[PDB]
């Protein structure tokens, strides 16, 4: 009975980072060392606990928080961090306890002439709460002057897209993340790693 | 204050993406972040 990471992992169009998509998992096993282990990750921060033990443990619930962003940004996908994604796109809590995953994706995400399907929030009128999702689309007030619902001066929609090229440097490159997380609460515990 | 500098800041941006030079409107989309942040 194994855990659908492929879904997660091996799937094929990835959320926006503002509009992040998240996978429930829950009564299975997984192999965690295929993923440790099929090493095409340029990024594998865990937290509160060690990529290596993760067979030997159980959790109560597992969720697979998964989206785009260029490689820059990867940084800021870890507890603690401030900065554009961390304060309104994809907030990690201070406690934060899991495993976070990124890899290169120019190959896919990356189109001559640009790739405008992956959108980002430049601006919100404050920061984030943890593993809160903003995909609102209202015209962003920066100044004194009303909007009235329409994009002019100081007015702002709030939405820009990364022009993802293949041309791009490697900062400028599309990552696919995937944050697992680890849910330790009073409960069974019904996912496990590959060792009870 | 800043009201009129923003404005021109983001329209830079845009243009720049309009133009084509794509790590160049998301490195002042990352300076507009930063900008409207500084107090
Ligand atoms: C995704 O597919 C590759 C090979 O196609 C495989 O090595 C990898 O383990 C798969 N991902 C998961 C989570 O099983």
């Amino acid at each position: 009975n194994l855990c659908p990471f492929g879904e997660v992992f091996n799937a094929t169009r990835f959320a926006s980072v503002y509009a992040w998509n998240r996978k429930r998992i829950s009564n299975c096993v997984a192999d965690y060392s295929v993923l440790y282990n099929s090493a095409s990750f340029s990024t594998f921060k865990c937290y509160g606990v060690s990529p290596t033990k993760l067979n030997d443990l159980c959790f109560t619930n597992v969720y697979a928080d998964s989206f785009v962003i260029r490689g820059d940004e990867v940084r800021q996908i870890a507890p603690g961090q401030t900065g554009k994604i961390a304060d309104y796109n994809y907030k990690l809590p201070d406690d934060f306890t899991g495993c976070v995953i990124a890899w290169n994706s120019n190959n896919l995400d990356s189109k001559v002439g640009g790739n405008y399907n992956y959108l980002y929030r430049l601006f919100r009128k404050s920061n984030l709460k943890p593993f809160e999702r903003d995909i609102s689309t209202e015209i962003y007030q920066a100044g004194s002057t009303p909007c009235n619902g329409v994009e002019g001066f100081n007015c702002y929609f709030p939405l820009q897209s990364y022009g993802f090229q293949p041309t791009y440097g490697v900062g400028y490159q599309p990552y696919r993340v995937v944050v697992l997380s680890f849910e330790l609460l009073h409960a069974p515990a019904t996912v496990c790693g590959s060792n009870s | 204050d800043k009201e009129w500098i923003l404005q021109k800041i983001y329209e830079i941006m845009r243009r720049l993406d309009e133009e084509g030079h794509g790590e160049a409107s998301l490195r002042v989309s990352d300076l507009i972040y930063e900008f409207m942040k500084k107090d």
